[PDB]
């Protein structure tokens, strides 16, 4: 019989801590056990990773994270244990094989019953596949054109290998598209209709570190003291598609992880070697609001008072890594806000902690558009400690910190001003390639100011970016309103909003 | 064996390719912005223009058919510059206004006032054809090399179709230069890296500077390629172009000739 | 063992990780892409072993960092029905959205430096020579400048990089020396992305992860050109010596 285990097949890729060289896959139970040795583990897809990263935060951080702060301060005794385990630096294995004790046999996927993020029963009602195209990402499906990423006619499609077919379905357990996905009945219901994945379109920021173990701590959410609460594989029976997506305070509930808006189901090969088909579909018809916001995702308020996670924009990642610059900052992440400052409890651990991003920027719809991991430059803090001194180093920092708030602030103004342009000269495309000519020359003014190497806009040795970012600004704004600020009319529309861009 | 060939065509006032919005296509090169019309756009003309006039050569000299599935080989061994023009150009804003046909008590309550872009320049455009691997893939030397003739004819007489009914932009390459090159494809593109001043043309002084970089690279790697371009232009000899023939049909025999 | 490669052209583009209709290059070349150019260049058929590629070394030096530009590029549209891009159950989509709309990215007017340093990279210099397949900057369409290959054969090109290979024109201060040139070499790693290529088989290609370290580094001022045309002039006394 075909069987896979995530906590003894390879899929994760893993790196050492030293050489650097040659990264071998491992089981999820060796990665957990041989934390410290490991500096990360890496998974090709960002989706794949921000689903993993809030599982990984699940099982290691649960029993690290013990799941109850009840009465003596609970943030500071948490804080406590918290200190306290990140002061051994390990986690001992026994406690691990214990916790996989409890549902060994529940992980392999291929689970007659009880399989991996899956529904069993799925297989029965539903009578046509998704098929592993319709599942897979950078995969076309049905109606989806034959152009990109090899071409997939859909007639003997080539099977994803059981460890990429895991990446898979943890990618489309948290984004998933939405609407008319393949009906199964259930007792007479048939709704090929789907809603979509709970943080699609959004970028997650996971803190890292110098290891593993390290990174897997300084990853759980808080845990405010609420209901006991169990994740998805921790359930001990199946919901049913009917009725209520039931509330959780605990952190499965605030990983997002009790319970998926996509059900999955994957046919295995007879080797389980492959997955051959694959079934995507509704687990449930009503929707629920999912209580407390998400640690991760960076939140915006909206005028009516509505609170959205805020995309991610491909134009961002044109600079390579601008999200992972998040540490050195109004709005920010709470997990982030609790693990990284001062109040918390480590000793020099923040000196070395560096951020990492997962971004998927598409559609809330079918559509999508471009993905994206970003880890801090570790030149920007190992340029601080070259010196050794405290001041020349605090005001690199200041440097830098200051270089980052003007790029993102005009970043703002230059969006609304282009937005704002465009919609009053025709009484927008005008942003598209605002925002890429800016990031596009915005990047080296930037490592010209850190560096205090000379660009335009700015003067070494100056207290803070000294207009640097605002030039760029305006020449690129001036780039793509170009051809237009002809006639009169639009000129003065045009000329209206550079100059807010003026500073 | 590469047969590569450059192309010196000038065009009118047009728009041949154009944005998302409606201005053309622009590569900033050699510090100074110029007009562009894409690969593509040229490669589909020009594919379009020899099925037609041919009546699987087609998925072998250009890789594959878009609308068929791929046949194991999706590669085209033709490869396709993106034309650009030999100067730097701004792009033309052209104002019109759409005439409303009946009349209000009111007079002149135009149509539709709008504003499209378009320029106008002399283009190098530049091709490349992998003559080995076409045969060895199409099998047959002769439908191979009729095929690669009547290609370097489509590429000389077309001319993309894209507001060709408001500007008329059909022309004909003032100068053609044909390479069977043994070593390896290279184009003139460099010549063109210093944008050339403008008020005397560019159609001759584009040629000479060509000739210029012609020489200069044939002198640093001298080589048995066999050469010739035919030019409207009788004024001038560009004796490291190789030998002058008295047209292009001519000149396109020559060189099928010269590699086979 | 060595040599050196110059990247040069009005456009070039090296992205990578994209899947979708909008394409992004990275600002600077990526080793998948020089090590496919070089496999193209020698025959290697897609799907073959890449471990022979393996071993090679890339320190790139960035002359002009380039302007980076999106070029709209469109698929099939302005065609009739039965013949716009097939669908993945076969049957074509409705003409008014038969159209595929891609939105390609591009390093325009950049110019990059890289010394190739490798156990066989002297036959991989005399393979771009006279190459198997048109190698080309990133996308097809883009034509290698034909200063390709500056010298076939070098000891230590790196030592090369420093000094003694022309540069474009930039602002050189009165008694200034020594202008600041950025090298690329591969704790102070600048970014890590898939580029080291596991396999070229277009069923499924697969990477992983390079750390870069860009260094600015301090080269004389004498190397820049002249203001016009002055470049291509040192550059060629280049090439023949």
């Amino acid at each position: 019989p075909p069987s896979f285990d995530v906590t003894i097949a390879p899929w994760l890729i893993a790196r050492s801590r030293d050489v650097l060289a040659a990264p071998e896959m491992l089981g999820l139970r060796d990665v957990l056990i041989r934390s410290h040795e490991l500096s990360d583990v890496e998974i090709p897809l960002p989706p794949g990773a921000a689903v993993l990263w809030r599982i990984l935060a699940l099982i290691t951080a649960r029993i690290t994270g013990l799941d109850q702060p009840p009465n003596k301060n609970p943030k500071r005794k948490w804080q406590a244990r918290r200190s306290q385990i990140l002061s051994k630096g390990r986690l001992d294995p026994e406690a691990v094989d214990a916790y996989f004790a409890d549902y060994s046999e529940r992980f392999d996927l291929f689970h007659p019953e009880r399989p991996w993020l899956q529904d069993p029963r799925l297989r029965e009602e539903c009578p046509k596949t998704s098929g592993v195209n319709k599942l897979a990402w950078g995969r076309t499906a049905g109606e989806n054109q034959v152009w990109l990423g090899g071409h997939h006619h859909d007639l003997d499609p080539h099977p994803l290998d059981s460890a990429e077919a895991v990446w898979h379905l943890l990618a489309t357990l948290g984004y998933g598209p939405s609407g008319m996905c393949t009906a199964r009945v259930v007792r007479g219901r048939s709704e090929r209709n789907v809603t979509a994945g709970p943080l699609r379109g959004t970028v997650s920021y996971h803190p890292l570190g110098r290891t593993l173990f390290e990174s897997l701590i300084l990853n759980i959410p808080y845990p405010g003291t609420g209901a006991a609460d169990l994740a998805f594989w921790e359930q001990p029976e199946l919901n049913d598609p009917l009725g209520l997506p039931e509330e959780s305070a605990g952190l499965a509930g605030i990983l997002r992880l009790d319970h998926f808006r996509h059900a999955v189901l994957l046919h295995p090969s007879p080797d389980g070697s492959h997955v051959v088909d694959a079934w995507v579909t509704w687990a449930w018809r009503e929707r629920n609001i999912s209580p407390e916001l998400d640690p991760y995702l960076i939140y915006q308020t909206s005028k009516e008072g509505r609170v959205y996670p805020r995309p991610a924009e491909a134009e961002r990642a044109i600079w390579r890594d601008l999200d992972a610059l998040l540490h050195y900052g109004n709005y920010r992440p709470t997990i982030l806000d609790n693990c990284t400052p001062l109040a918390q409890v480590p000793q020099e651990v923040l000196d070395s902690l560096r951020l990492r991003a997962f971004g998927f920027d598409q559609d809330g719809q079918a559509r999508d558009k471009q993905w994206f991991t970003a880890t801090t430059p570790a030149v920007l803090r190992w340029l601080a400690d070259r010196e050794t001194d405290d001041n020349e180093n605090a005001r690199i920092v200041r440097r830098i910190t200051l270089a980052r708030k003007a790029a993102e602030a005009l970043g703002r103004r230059l969006e609304k001003a282009c937005k704002e342009a465009w919609k009053e000269s025709n009484s927008g495309p005008w942003v598209q390639h605002g925002m890429s000519r800016y990031w596009a020359k915005a990047e080296p003014v930037f490592w010209n100011i850190v560096y205090d190497r000379p660009a335009q806009g700015y003067t070494p040795g100056m207290a803070g970016p000294g207009n640097a970012f605002n030039l760029v600004a305006l020449a690129a704004y001036d780039e793509v309103t170009g051809p237009y600020c002809e006639r009169p009319r639009v000129a003065k529309v045009v000329e209206r909003h550079r100059s807010t861009l003026f500073s | 064996t590469f047969v590569d060939i450059h192309a010196i065509q000038t065009l009118p006032y047009s728009n041949i390719n154009r944005d998302d919005l409606g201005s053309p296509k622009t590569v900033v090169y050699g510090g100074k912005e110029r007009t562009r019309v894409s690969s593509q756009s040229w490669k589909r003309a020009v594919r379009h223009e020899v099925e037609a006039r041919l009546g699987n050569v087609s998925v072998n000299l250009f890789g594959r058919m878009l609308a068929e599935l791929p046949s194991t080989e999706v590669d085209g061994a033709v490869q396709f510059a993106h034309a650009f023009t030999v100067h730097g150009t701004t792009v033309e804003v052209d104002f019109f206004t759409a005439v409303d046909d009946i009349p209000k008590e009111n007079d002149h309550g135009s149509g539709h006032m709008n504003a499209g872009q378009f320029s106008a320049g002399t283009f190098y455009r530049y091709a490349n054809v992998n003559l080995d691997r076409l045969v060895e893939n199409t099998g047959d030397a002769q439908t191979a090399r009729t095929a690669v003739a009547e290609f370097l004819r489509a590429f000389l007489s077309t001319v993309p179709s894209g507001k060709q009914n408001a500007t008329a932009a059909m022309t004909l390459p003032d100068l053609v230069h044909i390479a069977v090159r043994f070593d390896r494809p290279i184009s003139f593109a460099p010549a063109f890296e210093t944008a050339l001043y403008g008020s005397d043309g560019y159609t001759l002084r584009a040629c000479q500077e060509l000739n210029n970089y012609a020489e200069r690279l044939r002198e640093v790697w001298p080589d048995d390629a066999i050469r010739g371009y035919a030019t409207v232009e009788n004024k001038t000899d560009l004796a490291a172009l190789g030998e002058r023939y008295d047209s292009y049909p001519a000149l396109i025999d020559a060189m099928v000739a010269a590699a086979f | 063992s060595g040599f050196l490669l110059r990247l040069a052209g009005p456009m070039q583009s090296w992205g990578e990780h994209s899947m979708f209709g909008e394409r992004d290059t990275l600002p600077y070349p990526s080793r998948s892409g020089l090590i496919g150019m070089f496999a193209a260049a020698q025959g290697v058929r897609r799907g073959d072993p890449l471990d022979r590629y393996k071993e090679l070394k890339f320190t790139v030096r960035v002359d002009r960092p380039g302007v980076r530009l999106v070029d709209f590029h469109t698929i099939g549209g302005g065609l009739p029905k039965e013949r716009t891009v097939p669908t993945a159950a076969g049957e074509r989509r409705d003409p008014k959205k038969a159209t595929i709309v891609t939105s390609r990215s591009y390093l325009a007017d950049a110019v990059f430096t890289v010394a190739v340093t490798g156990p066989e990279a002297d036959t991989i210099a005399d393979a771009l020579a006279a190459p198997y397949w048109q190698p080309y900057l990133g996308r097809r369409a883009f034509v290698p400048d034909p200063l390709l290959v500056l010298r076939r054969r070098v000891a230590d090109p790196v030592r090369e990089l420093v000094e003694a290979v022309p540069l474009p024109h930039r602002r050189v201060e009165e008694d200034a020396a020594t202008v600041l040139v950025d090298l690329i070499y591969e704790t102070r790693t600048l970014t890590v992305l898939n580029d080291v290529p596991l396999s070229f088989d277009s069923k499924s290609r697969r990477y992983s992860t390079r750390q870069i370290r860009v260094v600015p580094t301090e080269v004389p001022a004498t190397l820049v050109a002249g203001p016009g045309r002055d470049y291509q002039n040192k550059l060629f006394t280049y090439v023949k010596q």
